[PDB]
This record gives structure tokens, sequence and C-alpha cells, in this order.
RNA sequence: GCUUGAGUCUCGUAGAGGGGGGUAGAAUUCCAGGUGUAGCGGUGAAAUGCGUAGAGAUCUGGAGGAAUACCGGUGGCGAAGGCGGCCCCCUGGACGAAGACUGACGCUCAGGUGCGAAAGCGUGGGGAGCAAACAGGAUUAGAUACCCUGGUAGUCCACGCCGUAAACGAUGUCGACUUGGAGGUUGUGCCCUUGAGGCGUGGCUUCCGGAGCUAACGCGUUAAGUCGACCGCCUGGGGAGUACGGCCGCAAGGUUAAAACUCAAAUGAAUUGACGGGGGCCCGCACAAGCGGUGGAGCAUGUGGUUUAAUUCGAUGCAACGCG
RNA sequence: GUUCCCGGGCCUUGUACACACCGUAACAAGGUAACCGUAGGGGAACCUGCGGUUGGAUCACCUCCU
């Protein structure tokens, strides 16, 4: 808002392994502030998709992050006066702040069974490149290509 | 009026045409003539073209900012 | 070579040419601080770091 | 036909027109290409965008014939004049060079009149 | 009688200064011929018109017609108006170094005379471009209005008539006087023009300022500063810079130039607000990226309307509707 | 991040306004700048052509050479 040239804050770790990847994501896969209740659920399904998946509970996470993590999204910054979209190359905070966001629009959606199975299934579907949360990913990179002569 | 050279170009070139006139006698010689509104309009072009020289000699003797 | 860490260009000469004056001397360039004194001291003009 | 290879187009701009017309040194004329034969009815003619696409209407129609060192005589410095010339260095001319020839009166007759 | 006033000659320069005629070249309308396409043109948009009877476009040859990009400079000439290729002849005005003289021969005005952009018209020719009256399509409730395509008058060459203007740097004219700077334009004298200059003098013109004037802005050696000489104009606005009459005109009118009545102001300079589909910067979750809702559903509450024996009154854009 | 959008402030430009923004021709550039002179025309303002002047407005942005 005007002013703001400040970067990211502090989160609390994950009890578990050392990475923060996976602590903003159970911040943002939990709902009605309850993270306890959706940090369990974290667990029971990054197991299962690192077991249907073949490697292990970290690198089928970061592996599996690859294929949903854009290295674009187009914003509405304009010259002139017509109106245009500018392939715009986001910043790396920013950029798991894209896939973490969709893999959680993913966790709500496909009446499968438990949260920590149905995330287990969309992620795994990521470590596989299909289903929804993949897809979206290809549907921004899309959105970069067609306007990429507006420099 | 015209460009050539034989190879270094992988460029059109037309640079000299625009630095000939280009819009120069386009816009003179396109629409109506009537004789006395250039003359009148380089009015408040040569004002003000002595004005950025005003701005030279306000720039010389302060700005102390 | 500076006019402000050392002295005027020529005598009482500004760096920016504020000052073509050889009658200002100690006035100095309110920019950057330019006292005006003769060139020919920068033979003895001693500074630091 | 024709046995050329100096093509010579003649890329004349108007205001809200790029009607370029391929022809010889003689003045066998070979066709044209323009921003309003194309479609672009409107302030969309006016686009040298449209110009770009008289360029690539006037890259064709000599597949025929095979311009290939051509000369661009342009005239009237309107919408074209810019992604016109360089459509051509873009579809694929080796332009021997690129003419100006502009026969400028010395607004000897009257002409027309504009925007009031 | 004498000279600082007016004026001319010897010796020179520059110039959209005027005048009569002739000529060079490009572009445009159009004509003939070879090639060739289905669009050209125009506007915010559409459309009249042209088109297989081949337009626009390209090259060659060419006859009318008017006008000179670039050199172009709040530059030059002139009483003013006004006026931009070149050549031949004619020629007015302005200015300067060094001398020679009559010796104030100087300034201006009612009646009077001359110039007079552009336009109206008469006459022998003309019509490329633009384009009064007017026609078609639209903007529109309407078009005789912005626009486009056509088109009579006019525009041009030569002779005249009515003899008019913001004919306005709005600054009447001859002249003398009054610290400077940036300059521009055109000559000249002096010193080695070694050199792109230094020191003075006249014409025209632009900006910032002192003296002084002034309501103020500002003018400021070209003055609105200081005087003398000559003429015209004004007595609040409108009526009206108009009718009619003298004089003049083939036509359109022109010059000199009022009254009755009513109103109680007309006008100019200079400032702060109101508003701006004018410019710049900044602030708030205004927006960019996300989370949860009203509206579809359930409960409680409220207002208008409706109805009733009565269903109080108030607020009733944001700031009323779990408010009293 | 301030270039989009709503409201606000400062500086600034402009006004025949201060009683304070049948047809729009002037006052912001009134989205067609104004007025004088002349001929003609239309219910009518005014418009078209020609000559002049400033009693007119911004010279702020978007692409290229040091």
């Amino acid at each position: 808002p005007r002013r703001r040239v400040i970067g990211q804050r502090k989160i609390l770790p994950d009890p578990k392994f050392g990475s923060e990847l996976l602590a903003k994501f159970v911040n943002i896969l939990m709902v009605d502030g309850k993270k306890s209740t959706a940090e369990s659920i974290v667990y029971s399904a990054l197991e299962t998709l690192a077991q249907r998946s073949g490697k292990s509970e970290l690198e089928a996470f970061e592996v599996a992050l690859e294929n949903v993590r854009p290295t674009v999204e187009v914003k509405s910054r304009r010259v002139g006066g017509s109106t245009y979209q500018v392939p715009v190359e986001v910043r790396p905070v920013r950029r798991n702040a894209l896939a973490m966001r969709w893999i959680v629009e993913a966790a709500r959606k496909r009446g499968d069974k438990s949260m920590a199975l149905r995330l287990a299934n969309e992620l795994s579907d990521a470590a596989e490149n299909k289903g929804t949360a993949v897809k979206k990913r290809e549907d921004v990179h899309r959105m970069a290509e067609a306007n990429k002569a507006f420099a | 009026i015209k460009v050539r050279e034989n190879e270094p170009f992988d460029v059109a070139l037309r640079r000299f045409k625009r630095s000939c006139e280009k819009a120069g006698v386009l816009a003179e010689v396109r629409r109506r003539e009537f004789y006395e509104k250039p003359t009148t309009e380089r009015k408040r072009a040569k004002a003000s073209a002595v004005k950025r020289h005003a701005k030279k000699l306000a720039r010389e003797n302060a700005r102390r900012t | 070579f500076c006019a402000r860490i050392f002295g005027p260009v020529k005598d009482y000469e500004c760096l920016c040419g504020k000052y073509k004056r050889l009658k200002h001397r100690g006035v100095i360039c309110e920019k950057c601080g330019v006292e005006v004194t003769q060139t020919k001291v920068r033979r003895e003009r001693m500074g630091h770091i | 036909r024709k046995q050329v290879s100096d093509g010579v187009a003649h890329i004349h701009a108007s205001f809200n027109n790029t009607i370029v017309t391929i022809t010889d040194r003689q003045g066998n004329a070979l066709g044209w290409a323009t921003a309003g034969g194309s479609g672009f009815r409107g302030s969309r003619k006016s686009t040298p965008f449209a110009a770009q696409v008289a360029a690539e209407r006037c890259a064709d129609a000599v597949k025929e014939y095979g311009i290939k060192n051509l000369e661009v005589m342009v005239k009237g410095p309107g919408p074209g004049r810019e992604s016109t010339i360089r459509a051509l260095n873009a579809a694929g001319f080796r332009i021997t060079n690129i003419t100006d020839v502009t026969p400028i009166p010395h607004n000897g007759c009257r002409p027309p009149k504009k925007r009031r």
C-alpha cells in the first residue's frame, strides 16, 4: 500500500522436518484457525502421496512441487491506454504462494474421502503431472506466451 | 533519401529520411493553405524558445536548494 | 581530482563553474564545498581517508 | 512472369490507408496489397499493424514472379513508412536499397483541406 | 551677414519594394497506350460518387491554370496598405567615410488631391484546386449547421466605378533631450581584416529594467518619460457610427452624421474562491494476490405500503432499516 | 508498485462568473478559439471564402542518438 518494500515475516517451522515449504502449506490448508487439527492431516497425507509416488516424505514434496510452480504471473501494468497483460516474472517467495494455494483448492474439491486422502490424491497427481492442481499451473503458463511481444 | 549499406544492417535504416524532413513538408502541403497561421504559432513558439534560455539564466545565478 | 575534496580547478575557479571570478575567495559551491583559492596551492593540497 | 528480379514496391501511405503497389522499373505492375483491402475498417487502417498485414499481402502475389533484391520506393509518410519496410525485411527480402523518392512540390497548386 | 536645422552632388551596398513581358521544374484534374486488382475515398461512424463501359495505383509524351517546400531569421523594403523562384530594362526610398555652399529655403491642417488588402459588378478571355445559393446520405425530435462527393459566383490577366476595415506595435507627425545587457539585420572609418575581432556612428525590430508617468498591467532611446509647433475626437450606455437630404454610383451603397424616450449604470486592469471528461505528487484495504458473507435457506429485529376499532410519532442517499 | 478505480489536499492554468457551471454561436482549447472589414444566403443564431491581429490554450507524454 504505497510504501511497503517489506518481504516475508516469520512462521513456526514444522515439528518433524526442517522444511518450511511444508510449514506454509499447513497454515494455508487449515481453516477456522485450527492448525493442530490441520497439521496432523498433512502428515497422514504426505505419507500416502510419498507412498504412492516412489520416494521420501520430503523430496516427494519438492519434486512434486516443481510440477505445480509457475515462473510467470501476468499483471495489469500499462504504459499507454490499450488493455494488455504483461508477462511478469514473479519473486521466488510468491511462486510457492501460487502452488500451495491451488493444491489447497484441490483438497476442498473432488469428493473422494478424508482430507488427508483427497490431498494425497491431488499431489500424487501432481507427482505424475495430472489432476486439477497441476492443471491450473499449465493454464497460467499459457497466459504468458500469448502476451510475449509487449516488453 | 537513399539508404543502402551492402551488408551490416539486419535493419531498414530510414534515419536520414526522418533526419531530412519526413513530416516536415507533409504537415505543410497536406491541408488548406491559410497563409497567416504559421506566423502566429511561431509567435508563441519563439517566446517559449527564449523562455528556456530564460530558464538557463534562471539556473545560473541561484538555485541554492 | 576534486574541488570539494581538494580545490579550485583554476585560480578561484569552481568545479561546476559557479565561480569564474578571480575575486571570489572563501565562498564555497553550496552544492559541494569548493572554497575558492589559487589552484597552484593544489601542489600542497593534503587530504585523507 | 515478366522475368523480373527488381520488384519495385511503391509503398504509399496516405492518412487512413496503406496502398502498396509492386511494379517493374518500366512500370509493368504486378499487383497490390492494402491495409483496407484486408479488412480493419476504421481507425484500424490507421495502424501500422494493418500496414504489417499489408506488407504481407504484398509479400505474396510475387511467388509467381520472383523478386529478390527489391527496391523500396517510399512516398506518403502516413500510417505506414515504419512497420511496412520493416515487414518486408522480415518477410524474407534482401532489399538492395530502401528509397525515399519524394518529388515534393513547391506547393504550386492548392492542396485539399482537413481537420478544422 | 554667420552656422549646429532642411537639402543635393562626387564615391558605394543590400533588398517577399513596385511595374510590363518571357521562361525552368515538381504536383494535381484529365487524354492515349502496355501491366493489373476489387476495392478507392472518408469520418467518431455511415453514406453520395466511381467500378468487367475496367476507377485508385505505375512509367513515357503533353495542353490550360494558379502558386513558389527546403535557403526562412518577435528578419528585410515602405508614408501606409501590402508583398517570398530566375532574367532583361526602368526606378523610388533609406544609410555612410571626407569635402564644397545658398544660408532656417522648416513643420502641419477644414475645402482639395492621391494609394487603397479582399470583395461586388461591367467587358475581351478563363475554370486544375478550393468553394456562397443548392442537391444526396447522416449526427438529430429538425437542417437550409461541424463532415464527404459534385457544382454557378469569385479567385487570375488588362481598363474603371461605390471608395471600405481590428487600414491595430490600438501608441498621429517633424525634432531635441534621458545609467545598460542578450541580440538580430545592413553598411562604414581606424589598428597587422595575422584570425573566427576590439573602439565609435545611423535606419528597423524584440525581451528584462532605472529615471518618470500610471488605475494597474507595464511602455521604457522604436515610449504610455520631458517640451514646442499642427489637426481630428469625447462629455454615461443604447438609439447609431443608422434612416433621409447635398455630392457620387449601371448594381451592392459610401461620406458628412442626429433626435424623442428610457435606464442609473456601461467599461478596463487586477486577485481569492466555485467548477473542469486540464497537468504533477501524495494518503486510506481504493486496487492488485487471497479469506469469510448479504442476495438462494432458517431464526430474531425494523421501516414503507396495506388493513384495521387502533395497528403512535420521528428519521426516510452515503450519516434511516438489532435506531429511539 | 502508483501506471487502473472512488473520495481528499497542496501547487498551477483559465473565466464578460461572484445572485459564484426554437438553438449552444462566445466565457476551460466550451470538445469548432475570438473580433473587425466585404459579398451573398437561410425561420434565425451564425456559416462559407479572402485579408489582419492577439482583446487566445498545452507545449505535458510515448519510441530513438550522447
